[PDB]
């Protein structure tokens, strides 16, 4: 049980890596 | 920024610096030395000298027992103590 | 695009909506009081003020209802252990049913000061804008404080108008809430001296009233009002967070070390009470009097009072706990059911021995029985192959005086050992662990938590102090550095 | 494994409560353009 | 029932949110263990 | 060992077998790390402290800047002009290139020594050792504040890996 | 020009330079206290 | 005027700034440096730890330390002229004292110095923020030199003001508080350590994305002290890590700011953590394990395997570290594995 | 007046000589182990 | 704006925003209570700390 | 009542007043010479 | 009272998860005017 809680965090975080890198707000050269 | 207090290179390279100092610097170097040599530094700061850390026979440590009548303790230890 | 920390700034000016704010953090706190108050009340067990006084049960908020005076619940019981005498409406339930209605209305006065946010009073005449006079505003509120501080000082605690305040002394404890007489003599400063309290409030009240008037009348030097940028409310915040946090650290002190503002029985016995065998030495005196007074060593200890042995149990020494050791001292050693008896360990030669106690710092610890003079006559070996002082090879043994064990003795190397290891904790006891299902590890007393509370809290607030003070004074540079450069 | 009982509501709520805040504040802003 | 001026909007951008989340998801990941005792 | 509590282990053991804490290298290590962690807050402090103009109080001061700016956002002169002053004036940096550089090398150099520290004791050139190194006349021994270090060290030596150690000397 | 010898700057630089050599001498002295 | 003359004077430039602050910074701060120094060179620390703490006694740099008051005093400020010492600068120098001194005088040096950071800051038209960041140490030094000790038994168990004497401060925690396994301390290293990288990187990351705007092999001079001109292409930045690490520090106000945070923050998390240790509230615990540690004599995690090291650190040092307890541990009682 | 380098090296050797003394001093010095 | 019952009853007290006494004025007498205060705390802290002694004034749980 | 300890304090106060006092006086002095 | 163990995470999450949705969708819309 609690070890899923560990693995759930561990995972949803790897996906916070997904978005923050690929759907991150881009650098606008102006 | 605008800076104007008496320059350094000036005096470290100054003729007077070396002449006032040459004589006085080692006066401190020497002064400290004497402070150690007389052996006053010890009495100055209670700091025991190798010759007298433990009494002769005893093997225990002269530890301060009560914060209020501590002055006594020290003595009574430094006392029996050589 | 206004970031969140900046979102609560909204007001700053417009004291109207702000009143409704404080009008809330105020209706939100009050609530929490009645709240957990009910809670703790939904769990405190009165059954025994002897081995199950609040502080073990993990009581945090109910401990106060006693200081001030609420000793009982509408259910015919008290914290002293009284009978037949039941308080008026103002009994635990009340105190709660109380703050419950309070916050409840303040929530309304609350949602009022919002819609009705723009009032004359919040509008300065000569100025075409919303401004709040502080240099006086402050002194006003002050006047009320002291007025109250004194109103309390002399009108409550002194017993003149109301109940005293929780007090007792180092025996029993036989605490209770009785009226206190302000004693202004020098010992009114012995933090411990209770009287020393009623004297302070009655006394500081005076000093407050006067000050209020003074600050309601006198006006602040243009040399200060320019420095302390008064007028810009932002400054009153750093000007307060400062005191608040200090107010903390003091409550953090009074709490940990002893003080009559935090009793012995309404809060976990002080960790220092066990540092120095306070409880065993103040005991030996009585069991010695009783002894050298023509009594069986048995009649001797059976003489010593329950509650008191208990105090001499490291298991209440606040330190032993753990930062995450989640609960009330009870799911620890368990529920103290009774005192077994003092365990004096005899040698095989007949010599008396002592279990060299466990100093607050160690969770682990090897039992050692030292001859009455610090010498070592017994231990529980680890190598065990080169053991020279084992219980078995030195025929250790245990007898018992007082408690429930009383007049009994145990000889078998196992139990004798055991009894010792549990003696390293102070006075052995009998804990029902099953009911709550304890774990076998210690927890810390309210006193313990409370301290660690107004701890990290106060240690942080000074950071607010440093932060707002700095954002109070430099509200100028706050925006940018000023495009202009080079001079200096 | 004998563990604390609030492990779930503790650890969990710890995640979802503050997180939900940020979530709100974002889509509350990314919707200024009515987009989102 | 007259509008108060101080009604400034609120701000948390596409990124700040990623950090805010990385901030929690982590402690959560850290303390979880101690929250289980 | 790859894991959280594992490191702690690898560590406490080490101290015991290498007195690493008393090792001149690790020092220069904890040196920079502590430094960098102090400089990282220093250089980050100043910049934001002489940030410059571009905002209201409602707006986020941080917004005052666009990726690909041509001129830096901070007012370096008004920064050194401050920090320099705050004790000595000349122990300060006007040479942004030098400063940002100092930040690089400090952490990166100490860390190296450190990396070497382990790699040094890797072949047993452990930290210093002054046990019984301070004595009086009769020879009665006066404990050095390092003898405690070492005391707490034995407590470690003894336990680590109980059962295997089938001999007097932890020669590995 | 003519900048004084008793400078703010100097009082400090001194409180240090005097002891230091006083100490350094004290220490170089100890270097031999055998027995 | 009369005030402003004092102001006017002490306030303007003159190299080594001296301000409204200096009045408490300089004096306290000085004594403090001295306070520690004198001890290491001449003062002994024997009458408190039976341990030699001075060059004069023979100690070395890594040995010398300015003791800490015997467990007989407790938290008494141990005053030079107080009941305990009675202005007897040799006994007062003997009962340790210098400690409370160094520590208290010191405690101000910080208060004082931070102020100075404000004073000079409000005078130069900058954001104090530096002064804020400086809480980072005050909190530490407060908790770790006053709070923790104040929470325990005596000034004794408080830091040591030593080189090695301070290392003892570590182990002793690991061994008794098992600090190493305390969340709060963790962020404490998460910030220092995490920040150091942040420092070493911004420093170098900057150096390399430097516009050749000088001539030759000395990009150290080619920089303009005079005016605004981004010396490091912020553009050659993001498009670098964005592709090498996946992320881009696009902006410099935040970058050069987030660097302020990292440390200062962790430090606090440390100061909190230790506050815990003050009231022995520590993270040694970890029930879930230990409860199952009872049975299953064959299940073993590092936690336990580690926790055991601690248990040794106690049994061996306590007797000599905590002398005032006259601990006595017979040959047998000491925990050891099969072999040594 | 007096050349700057000449003051540095002689000032330096002192640190290198005094410091050197200190290392010897740790071998026969009280703090030796004999 | 929008005055009312109290809104008028309390208008004076909030009126004099900038009302500030001229110069340094009262200050001195502040600084006199100020330092006069310190010694209070210090004298308390020191009685408490156990550095300041008095009679019938030995700080302990004993105190009746 | 003038306990050796209490007297200890007054003594302390006086030394305190002395160091602050001496300090400000010299300070108003040098500030005045400008 | 011997009850089910997920009572909290069950009942609770049941409240806060869907609720948070609606919460989002509202302030996401009440912020079209940038107000909220
Ligand atoms: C975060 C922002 C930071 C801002 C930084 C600003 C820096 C400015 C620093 C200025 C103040 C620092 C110097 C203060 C020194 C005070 C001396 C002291 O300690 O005074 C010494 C005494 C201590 O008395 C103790 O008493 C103990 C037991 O005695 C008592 O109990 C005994 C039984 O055990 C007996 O009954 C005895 O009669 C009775 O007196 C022992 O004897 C101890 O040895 C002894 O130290 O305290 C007292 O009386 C005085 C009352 C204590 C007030 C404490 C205020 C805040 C600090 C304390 C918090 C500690 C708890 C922290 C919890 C976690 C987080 C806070
Ligand atoms: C105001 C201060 C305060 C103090 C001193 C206490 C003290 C206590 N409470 Mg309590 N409580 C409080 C406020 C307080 N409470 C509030 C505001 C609530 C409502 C939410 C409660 C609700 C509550 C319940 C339901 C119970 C208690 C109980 C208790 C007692 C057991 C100890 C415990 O549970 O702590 C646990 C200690 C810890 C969990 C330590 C670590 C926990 C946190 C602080 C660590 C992480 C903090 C933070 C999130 C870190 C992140 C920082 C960020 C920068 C990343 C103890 C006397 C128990 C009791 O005795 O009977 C009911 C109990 O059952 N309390
Ligand atoms: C608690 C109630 C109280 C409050 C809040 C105030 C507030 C004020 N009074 Mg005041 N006053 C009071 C009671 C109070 N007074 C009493 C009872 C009297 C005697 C009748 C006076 C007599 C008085 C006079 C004559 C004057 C004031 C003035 C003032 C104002 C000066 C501004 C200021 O505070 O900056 C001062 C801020 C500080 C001094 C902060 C520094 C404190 C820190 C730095 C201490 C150091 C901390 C350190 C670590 C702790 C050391 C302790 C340790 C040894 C244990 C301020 C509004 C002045 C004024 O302008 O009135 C409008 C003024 O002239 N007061
Ligand atoms: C003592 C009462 C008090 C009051 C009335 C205020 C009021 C204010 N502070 Mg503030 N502050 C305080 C204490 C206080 N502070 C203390 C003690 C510190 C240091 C520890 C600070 C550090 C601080 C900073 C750095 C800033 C402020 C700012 C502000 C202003 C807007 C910030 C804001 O509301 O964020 C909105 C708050 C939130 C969005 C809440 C989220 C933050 C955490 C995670 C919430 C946790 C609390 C909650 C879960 C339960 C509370 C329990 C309680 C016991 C703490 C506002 C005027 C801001 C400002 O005005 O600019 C200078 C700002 O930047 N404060
Ligand atoms: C941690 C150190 C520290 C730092 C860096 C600051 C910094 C600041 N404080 Mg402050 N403050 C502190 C601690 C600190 N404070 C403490 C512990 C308190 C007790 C509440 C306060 C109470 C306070 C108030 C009421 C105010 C400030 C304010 C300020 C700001 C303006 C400067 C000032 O007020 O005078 C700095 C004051 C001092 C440096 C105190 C001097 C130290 C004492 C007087 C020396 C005597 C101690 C004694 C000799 C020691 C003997 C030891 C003995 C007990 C054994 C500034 C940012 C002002 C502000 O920000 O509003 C805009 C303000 O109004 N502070
Ligand atoms: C590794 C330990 C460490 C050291 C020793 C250290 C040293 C210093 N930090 C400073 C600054 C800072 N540190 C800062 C953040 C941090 N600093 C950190 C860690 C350290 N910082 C970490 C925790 C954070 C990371 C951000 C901020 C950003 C600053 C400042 O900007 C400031 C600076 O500008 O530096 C250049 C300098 C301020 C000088 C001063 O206030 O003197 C004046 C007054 C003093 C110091 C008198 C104090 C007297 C007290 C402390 C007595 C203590 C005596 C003992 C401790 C000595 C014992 C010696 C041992 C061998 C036992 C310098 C003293
Ligand atoms: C083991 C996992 C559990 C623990 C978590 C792991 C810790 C990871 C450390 C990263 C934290 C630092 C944040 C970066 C600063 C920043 O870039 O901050 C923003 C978000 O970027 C981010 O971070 C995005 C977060 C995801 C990056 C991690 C991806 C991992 C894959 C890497 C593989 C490389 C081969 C990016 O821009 C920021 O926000 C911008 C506005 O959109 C501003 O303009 C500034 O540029 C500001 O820096
Ligand atoms: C390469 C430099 C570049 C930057 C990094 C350099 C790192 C150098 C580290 C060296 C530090 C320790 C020196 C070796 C110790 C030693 O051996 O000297 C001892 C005292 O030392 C000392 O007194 C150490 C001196 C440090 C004091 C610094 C105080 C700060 C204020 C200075 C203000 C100046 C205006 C004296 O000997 C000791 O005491 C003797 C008794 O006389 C014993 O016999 C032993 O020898 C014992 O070791
Ligand atoms: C077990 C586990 C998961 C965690 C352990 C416990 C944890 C995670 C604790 C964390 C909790 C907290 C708050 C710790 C302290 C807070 C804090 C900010 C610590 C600092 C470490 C941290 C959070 C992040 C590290 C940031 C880092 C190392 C790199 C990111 C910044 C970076 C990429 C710099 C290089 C860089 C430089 C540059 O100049 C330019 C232009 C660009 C584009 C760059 O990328
Ligand atoms: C205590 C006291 C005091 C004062 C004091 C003092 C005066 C002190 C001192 C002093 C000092 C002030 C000391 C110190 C210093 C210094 C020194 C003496 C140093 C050192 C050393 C060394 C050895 C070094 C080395 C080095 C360096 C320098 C760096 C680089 C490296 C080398 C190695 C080169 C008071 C009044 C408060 C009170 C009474 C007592
Ligand atoms: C019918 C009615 C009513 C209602 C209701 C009420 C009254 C209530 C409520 C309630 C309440 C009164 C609430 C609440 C509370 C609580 C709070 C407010 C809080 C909480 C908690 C918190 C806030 C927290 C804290 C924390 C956490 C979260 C965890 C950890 C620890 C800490 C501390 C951090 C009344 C009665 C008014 C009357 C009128 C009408
Ligand atoms: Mn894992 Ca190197 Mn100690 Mn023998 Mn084992
Ligand atoms: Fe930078």
């Amino acid at each position: 049980m609690e070890t899923i809680t560990y693995v759930f965090i561990f995972a949803c975080i790897i996906a916070l890596f997904f978005f923050a890198i690929f759907f991150r707000e881009p650098p606008r050269i102006t | 920024g605008t800076t104007g207090e008496r320059p350094f290179s000036d005096i470290i390279t100054s003729v007077r610096y070396w002449v006032i100092h040459s004589i006085t610097i080692p006066a401190l170097f020497i002064a400290g030395w004497l402070f150690v040599s007389t052996g006053l530094a010890y009495d100055v700061f209670g700091t025991p000298r190798p010759d007298s850390y433990y009494a002769q026979e005893q093997r225990s440590i002269p530890l301060v027992t009560d914060r209020f009548e501590a002055k006594q303790q020290v003595e009574t230890f430094l006392e029996q103590l050589k | 695009g206004l970031p969140w920390y900046r979102v609560h700034t909204v007001l700053i000016n417009d004291p109207g909506r702000l009143i409704a704010a404080h009008l809330m953090h105020t209706a939100l706190v009050a609530g929490w009081a009645g709240s957990m108050a009910l809670y703790e009340l939904a769990t405190f067990d009165p059954s025994d003020p002897v081995l199950n006084p609040m502080w073990r049960q993990g009581m945090f908020v109910l401990p106060f209802m006693a200081r001030l005076g609420v000793t009982g619940s509408w259910s015919g019981w008290s914290i002293t252990g009284e009978t037949g005498i039941d308080p008026g409406f103002w009994s635990f339930e009340g105190v709660a049913l109380a703050h419950i209605v309070l916050s409840g209305l303040l929530f309304l006065a609350a949602c009022w000061h919002w819609v009705y946010w723009d009032l004359e009073l919040f509008r300065d005449p000569r100025t075409g804008e919303p401004a709040l006079d502080l240099p006086k505003m402050f002194g006003i509120h002050l006047f009320l404080a002291g007025l109250l501080c004194f109103g309390f000082g002399a009108f409550h605690l002194t017993g003149l108008f109301g109940p005293g305040m929780w007090v007792s002394d180092p025996y029993g404890l036989t605490g209770s809430v009785q009226p206190v007489a302000p004693e202004w003599g020098p010992d009114g400063f012995n933090p411990y001296n209770p009287g020393g309290v009623v004297a302070h409030h009655i006394a500081a009240g005076i000093v407050g009233i006067i000050a209020g008037l003074f600050h309601i009348l006198v006006r602040p030097p243009q040399r200060l009002y320019k420095a302390l940028r008064m007028g810009n409310i932002e400054t009153v915040l750093s000007s307060s967070i400062a005191a608040v946090f200090f107010a903390a650290f003091v409550v953090a002190g009074t709490m940990w070390y002893g003080s009559a503002t935090t009793p012995i029985e309404l809060f976990g016995p002080t960790r220092y009470q066990w540092d120095s065998s306070y409880f065993q030495q103040e005991i030996n005196r009585r069991v010695q009097a009783s002894l050298a007074s023509g009594a069986t060593l048995e009649e001797a200890w059976s003489a010593i009072p329950e509650k008191l042995a208990f105090y001499d149990y490291i298991g209440n020494n606040p330190a032993k706990g753990g930062l995450f050791r989640t609960g009330p001292m009870n799911k620890g050693d368990g529920i103290a059911q009774a005192w077994k008896g003092h365990a004096v360990f005899r040698n095989k030669e007949g010599e008396e021995l002592f279990v060299r106690r466990m100093p607050a710092f160690f969770e682990s610890f090897p039992v050692i029985l030292t001859d009455k003079n610090g010498v070592v006559k017994a231990d529980i070996p680890f190598r065990r192959a080169e053991s020279k002082y084992s219980f078995e090879q030195q025929g250790v043994t245990v007898s018992f005086y007082g408690g429930e064990l009383n007049g009994q003795t145990f000889t078998d190397p196992p139990t004798v050992k055991s009894y010792a290891r549990k003696a390293i904790f102070g006075e052995i006891f009998e804990f029902d662990t099953e009911t709550l299902n304890s774990d076998g590890i210690f927890r810390t007393s309210p006193r313990g938590w409370f301290t660690f509370a107004h701890a990290v809290f106060a240690l942080l607030f000074f950071f607010g102090h440093i932060w707002h003070g700095a954002r109070t004074l430099f509200r100028d540079v706050f925006s940018g550095i000023d495009p202009e450069l080079s001079p200096e | 494994m004998e563990v604390n009982q609030l492990g779930f509501i503790a650890t969990a709520l710890f995640v979802l409560v503050p997180s939900v805040f940020l979530i709100i504040l974002y889509v509350q802003t990314e919707s200024q353009q009515k987009s989102s | 029932m007259e509008p108060n001026p101080n009604r400034q909007p609120v701000e948390l951008n596409r990124t700040s949110l990623y950090l805010g989340l990385l901030l929690i998801l982590v402690l959560a990941l850290l303390f979880s263990s101690y929250f289980f005792n | 060992p790859l894991g959280i509590s594992g490191t702690f282990n690898f560590m406490i053991v080490f101290q015991a077998e290498h007195n690493i804490l008393m090792h001149p290298f690790h020092q220069l290590g904890v040196a920079g790390v502590f430094g960098g962690a102090l400089f990282c807050a220093m250089h980050g402090s100043l910049v934001t402290s002489s940030l410059i103009r571009e905002t209201t109080e409602t707006e986020s001061a941080n917004y005052g800047y666009k990726f690909g700016q041509e001129e830096e956002t901070y007012n370096i002169v008004a920064a050194h002009g401050y920090f320099g002053r705050l004790i000595f004036q000349y122990a300060s940096f006007n040479n942004s290139r030098s400063l940002h550089f100092f930040l690089a090398a400090w952490r990166v150099v100490g860390v190296w020594f450190a990396a070497l520290g382990i790699s040094t004791m890797a072949f047993n050139l452990n930290g210093f050792n002054f046990n019984h190194s301070v004595i009086d006349a009769k020879g009665n021994v006066i404990n050095t504040w390092a003898d405690i270090i070492n005391r707490a060290n034995l407590g470690m030596e003894v336990m680590h890996e109980r059962n295997a150690h089938n001999f007097p000397l932890d020669l590995a | 020009v003519s900048y004084p010898i008793f400078t703010v700057r100097w009082v400090a630089v001194h409180t240090l330079a005097v002891p230091t050599i006083f100490f350094l001498g004290a220490i170089a002295a100890m270097q031999f206290i055998q027995r | 005027g009369w005030f402003d003359i004092l102001d006017d004077w002490l306030k303007r430039d003159r190299f080594v700034f001296v301000g409204w602050s200096g009045i408490l910074l300089f004096p306290c701060a000085y004594l403090a440096l001295g306070g520690w120094l004198t001890g290491t060179t001449f003062v002994t620390s024997w009458y408190t730890h039976g341990l030699a703490s001075s060059y004069l006694e023979g100690c070395n740099f890594l040995t010398v330390a300015v003791s800490t008051p015997a467990n007989s005093m407790g938290h008494s400020l141990l005053l030079l002229w107080g009941p305990e010492a009675q202005g007897d600068f040799t006994r007062w120098c003997q009962l340790g004292g210098l400690w409370t001194f160094i520590a208290l005088h010191g405690a101000f040096g910080l208060i004082g110095f931070m102020l100075r950071q404000f004073e000079i800051a409000r005078l130069v038209g900058v954001r104090p923020y530096n002064a804020i960041a400086f809480s980072a140490p005050i909190a530490v030094f407060v908790s770790v030199f006053l709070i923790y000790p104040l929470g325990q038994s005596s000034w004794f168990f408080a830091p040591s003001f030593g080189v090695a004497a301070i290392f003892r401060f570590l182990l002793f925690f690991q061994g008794f508080h098992n600090w190493t396994l305390n969340p709060f301390h963790m962020m404490g290293v998460a910030g220092v350590l995490g920040g150091a990288l942040l420092c070493a990187i911004h420093g170098a990351t900057v150096e390399n994305t430097l516009f050749q705007d000088g001539e030759g092999a000395s990009t150290f001079r080619a920089f303009n002290p005079t005016q605004a001109e981004e010396t490091y292409s912020m553009v050659t930045a993001n498009r670098f890590w964005s592709q090498i690490f996946g992320i881009a520090f696009s902006n410099k106000r935040w970058l050069h700011f987030f660097m302020l945070f990292v440390p200062v923050t962790g430090l606090w998390m440390s100061a909190i953590g230790v506050v815990g240790l003050a009231l022995n509230l520590r993270s040694y615990d970890f029930i879930s394990q230990e409860i199952r540690a009872a049975e299953d004599p064959e299940f073993e995690t590092f936690y336990t395997k580690n926790l055991l090291l601690n248990e040794g650190i106690r049994a061996w040092m306590a007797p000599q570290d905590q002398p005032h307890e006259n601990f006595v541990f017979p040959e047998e009682v000491l925990p050891r594995g099969n072999a040594l | 007046r007096i050349p700057l380098w000449i003051v540095a090296t002689v000032a330096g050797m002192g640190v290198i000589v005094i410091v050197g003394l200190f290392f010897y001093g740790a071998y026969a010095g009280l703090g030796s182990s004999l | 704006a929008r005055r009312t019952w109290l809104g008028d009853i309390l208008r004076p007290l909030n009126s004099e925003y900038g009302k500030v006494a001229p110069g340094w004025g009262t200050t001195p007498l502040m600084a006199v209570f100020m330092g006069l205060f310190l010694v209070f705390l210090l004298i308390i802290l020191e009685i408490y700390n156990s550095t300041l002694i008095l009679d019938g004034v030995n700080v302990s749980w004993k105190a009746l | 009542t003038i306990t050796p300890s209490l007297k200890g304090f007054f003594i302390g106060l006086l030394s305190g007043a002395v160091v602050l006092g001496l300090t400000f006086a010299v300070l108003i002095a040098i500030s005045q010479i400008d």
